């Protein structure tokens, strides 16, 4: 099966700037490369078909180039509607295979998150489980590391993260991390902490609570 | 768009079970085009599933992931494409798109349907528990506080969350749901508000999980002490 | 040359 490798996975740019998206293939596929745009909640749209053929109705600022093993989609000057995910697809052989996508996102100045930690509620604990939540609010860029510590011990394998789409007004992200423990495990520890690393923070920020505190 | 592809037949199914998807097309001469199914798992990219030849559909292609389990077919007199899906597995959960091959010699897709969601799970319908994410007692004087609701252990998607019956929208972040190892979903919704408001303004998260008829309004307030 | 057929006959 032919592997399509799209890079960069995230392209961070401002309206008006030139976007260059790359797709490399694991073998020579002649000119059978196709490019799609997809917005959240919508079906993909074909932009360029085999032979770097611009589809009717697609704006002239989109163009494909390359053949063989190295393909490029260029957007000559980004419009606001162009921030979206883009996929490449080879149609040389079956199985038809896609790249993993490139997200073209809005670049803005660095914004550090505000960080908040929340203990499990008494009503949850009454139920047999404890979820501890850490919020990272309104940050940019996307890269953010959240490390849970319980009595200073680094946790692994017992948290899950979720992230919002870029905010329509301020172009930031927000993120939640949830640490899940049994009630019994939760109750045999004292200090719960969330440590956040983000390039907007000159050193990592920790928010914490002690079990039994107001 | 003059070309329309409308999928149907999706839904919930148990592992091991079967579904048959249909796609009814309009706006082109169906028998003249090759067709494919392509799927997109939650939060993931596109993945080709199967393709079928034109006109009769004698010639068919499958991904290794589905070969032997899924069958693509067509009925030209009804402008309809089918996908018979047998021996379904959790990892088959995805939006399934009907797609048209753009040329007489390529399955590369031009037009796509809106998609139909197929969810493969052994979980039973269950409403969420809603727990407060109470604002910190150390919320900054004259500054900004955060509070929220954790909406835990429900199935299937979706849940909706509003604040103060939709009156509070500024500063709200409702996160995508996460599928837990239990097979149930959880998500959190948070909002930032003035610290100075915590003693006097009411903050209520309005949670609705229609599949279970669960409607919960949870007042989120500073924890007593 | 690709390994599949779209239009049959």
């Amino acid at each position: 099966d032919i592997v399509l490798t799209q890079s960069p996975a995230t392209l961070s740019l401002s309206p008006g700037e030139r976007a260059t998206l790359s797709c490399m293939t694991s073998t020579d596929i002649d000119d059978d490369m196709n490019w799609y745009q997809q917005k959240p909640g919508q079906a993909p749209r074909l932009l360029i078909s085999e032979g770097n053929t611009l589809r009717p109705g697609v704006p002239a600022r989109f163009s494909g180039s390359g053949s063989g093993t190295d393909f490029t989609l260029t957007i000559s000057s980004l419009e606001p509607e162009d921030f979206a995910v883009y996929y490449c697809l080879q149609s040389f052989n079956v199985p038809l295979t896609f790249g993993q996508g490139t997200k073209v996102e809005i670049k803005r100045t660095v914004a550090a998150p505000s960080v908040f930690i929340f203990p499990p509620s008494d009503s949850q604990l009454k139920s047999g489980t404890a979820s501890v939540v850490c919020l990272l609010n309104n940050f940019y860029p996307r890269e953010a590391k959240v490390q849970w510590k319980v009595d200073n011990a680094l946790q692994s394998g017992n948290s899950q993260e979720s992230v919002t789409e870029q905010d329509s007004k301020d172009s930031t992200y927000s993120l939640s991390s949830t640490l899940t423990l049994s009630k019994a495990d939760y109750e045999k520890h004292k200090v719960y902490a969330c440590e956040v690393t983000h390039q907007g923070l000159s050193s990592p920020v920790t928010k914490s609570f002690n079990r039994g505190e107001c | 768009s003059e070309v329309q592809l409308v999928e149907s037949g999706g839904g919930l199914v148990q592992p091991g079970g079967s579904l048959r998807l249909s796609c009814v097309t309009s706006g082109f001469t169906f028998r003249k085009f090759g067709m494919s199914w392509v799927r997109q798992a939650p939060g993931k990219g596109l993945e080709w599933v199967a393709s079928i030849s034109t006109p009769r559909g004698s010639t068919t292609y499958y991904s290794d992931s589905v070969k032997g389990r899924f069958t693509i077919s067509r009925d030209n007199s009804k402008n309809t494409l089918y996908l018979q899906m047998n021996s379904l597995r959790a990892e088959d959960t995805a939006v399934y798109y009907c797609t048209r091959g753009y040329s007489s010699t390529s399955y590369a897709m031009d037009y796509w349907g809106q998609g139909t969601l197929v969810t493969v799970s052994s979980a039973s319908t269950k409403g969420p528990s809603v727990f407060p994410l109470a604002p910190s007692s150390k919320s900054t004087s004259g500054g900004t506080a955060a509070l929220g609701c954790l909406v835990k252990d429900y199935f299937p998607e979706p849940v909706t969350v509003s604040w103060n019956s939709g009156a509070l929208t500024s500063g709200v972040h409702t996160f995508p749901a996460v599928l837990q190892s239990s097979g149930l979903y959880s998500l959190s919704s948070v909002v930032t508000v003035p610290s100075s408001s915590l003693g006097t303004q009411t903050y209520i998260c309005n949670v609705n999980h229609k599949p279970s008829n669960t409607k919960v309004d949870k007042k989120v307030e500073p924890k007593s002490c | 040359k690709g390994n599949y057929v779209v239009t049959t006959h």
